[PDB]
């Protein structure tokens, strides 16, 4: 699975995921990164979301609308809202894996609940950060 | 704030102990690559919806990324792709499950977004909606990478 | 709170005026007898789940509905059925979309619930692994009606 | 379209949703019927959501789910989500239909913003009520 999330100089949010699914899958198996609200969404609003990990788990759990509607009914900042979703809502499921977000004053986040999660993220004019591992 | 892009390449078990440095190095290479080009494109007033369009079209055609070339197999040793595209000005999505034949279903989900009034298209009737709007038809194989292939025999095994 | 059901067939432009009296009794007798069967089970302790997938099923049953028996035609004059069922106990959900061989797909969607890791399973994978578990294979031709066909023939002519 | 929701007398809420989709539907389309939160949505904790309208709004905006984050995160009453929801963010969206919904303390909506919604709803040991058409 990889995705994108990106604030414009025009202030809009966008998202973006795209999978091959899992090794070995059941043929016809859907996850949640072709499913708006579970892994990916954006408004501008609140947030752009895309993640990855135990597909049925962010279904059931709407992960990427359920961080929009903790910040926008919620009050809850993005670091809130993430923590929330990845590191206590999804495990409670059985769920592992993470997500990148973006909200519409230009806050990042890369929160998960894995060992590691292939990510980057840059501000337009600045040098990029790249990760794989936990910090 | 400042315009700003991320990108991630897939959470789960990546494992240190059975990497090298230079392994790292092509992942992180590929994420910086991506990640610098989307981050060029915003300094140029390029849209949000183009900008991350364009980052996971790369993320997919990169072999390291399950997600287009590179793909994951299924246990029938084929491919299935997923992908979904969000607009948070206008709130418009497309989104496209179960399809084999198309080389990038990111810019497939764009096309439902943009040239129907749908939101989701699965299987063979996805496929044939963006064929009939001049989306290439690719060999289901183009995705096949020999990693992913010894990663379903590994998996067949447990 | 007190045990309760609602169900739906749908929302849209019924005209009261290209309806009868008696047309209108057919679905108004379609939909007490489903709450009524509804009521009962939960009266006599059945789950919210077992209810809602067998209240779905016989709307499903019921050709004045679209889903199911008397669903609409798609542009090629075929059938392609979805459903979603959810337990908000466990938050536990299953899910079928773009089937065709399956009599009724909240009882396939349910099995994927139940009888999976999955909560969604999309076409001929959805049908292949409902089969697997022993659900019947129906042709979509079962759906059909000539009230939804007229229809079809109604938008096209 | 059709759809279920019920609260069970142990407490427990689910929600079931079922369609053919629209007459003259291009091959492959999916609404809103089988996904999670959009036509179909049920959490204890909050609410049991079955939807029936224009399926792609009902998708963009997750509607089943939002009635949910409206009440869980908002504080809105069912009446309250449901107005919200139905009779202003869907037709801001250009989207048309209704929702049946059950929250935990036994409240029922049955929101619709069009001509009719073949609708039917009972408690447990009680009379049950139809309706087609607005009141
Ligand atoms: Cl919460
Ligand atoms: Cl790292
Ligand atoms: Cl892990
Ligand atoms: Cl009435
Ligand atoms: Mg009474
Ligand atoms: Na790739
Ligand atoms: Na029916």
């Amino acid at each position: 699975t990889v995705g994108a999330v990106a604030l414009d100089l025009d202030g809009n949010l966008a998202a973006a995921t795209s999978t091959g699914g899992t090794t070995n899958k059941l043929p016809g198996r859907v996850g949640d990164s072709p499913l708006v609200g579970a892994g990916c969404y954006a408004n501008n609003a609140s947030v752009a979301v895309s993640c990855t990990g135990t597909g049925e788990v962010f279904i059931r759990a709407l992960a990427a609308y359920d961080i929009a509607a903790l910040m926008d009914y919620g009050g809850l900042s993005l670091a809130e809202a993430c923590e929330r979703v990845v590191m206590e809502k999804l495990p409670a499921l059985g769920g592992s894996g993470g997500l990148i977000a973006i909200d519409h004053e230009g806050n990042v986040a890369l929160p998960f609940n894995t060992e590691g999660m292939y990510r980057a993220w840059g501000y337009a004019g600045d040098t990029p950060t790249t990760g794989i591992y936990r910090e | 704030g400042k315009a700003v892009i991320a990108i991630h390449g897939g959470a789960g078990a990546i494992s240190r102990a059975q990497m090298s440095l230079q392994q790292e190095l092509r992942y992180i290479e590929a994420l910086s690559a991506i990640v610098e080009t989307g981050q060029k494109m915003l300094e140029a007033g390029e849209s949000a919806l183009d900008v991350v369009t364009e980052a996971v079209r790369l993320l997919e055609e990169c072999p390291l990324f399950n997600a287009g070339i590179g793909a994951v197999f299924t246990r029938d040793e084929t491919h299935e792709l997923d992908a979904c595209v969000m607009d948070g000005n206008t709130l418009k999505a497309g989104a496209v499950a179960g399809v084999s034949h198309l080389r990038n279903p990111v810019l497939a989900a764009r096309l439902v977004m943009e040239q129907s009034p749908h939101v989701m298209m699965i299987g063979e009737g996805a496929e044939n909606f963006a064929f009939a709007r001049g989306m290439e038809r690719v060999s289901p194989e183009i995705f096949s990478t020999s990693l992913r292939y010894e990663q379903l025999l590994a998996a067949r095994k447990e």
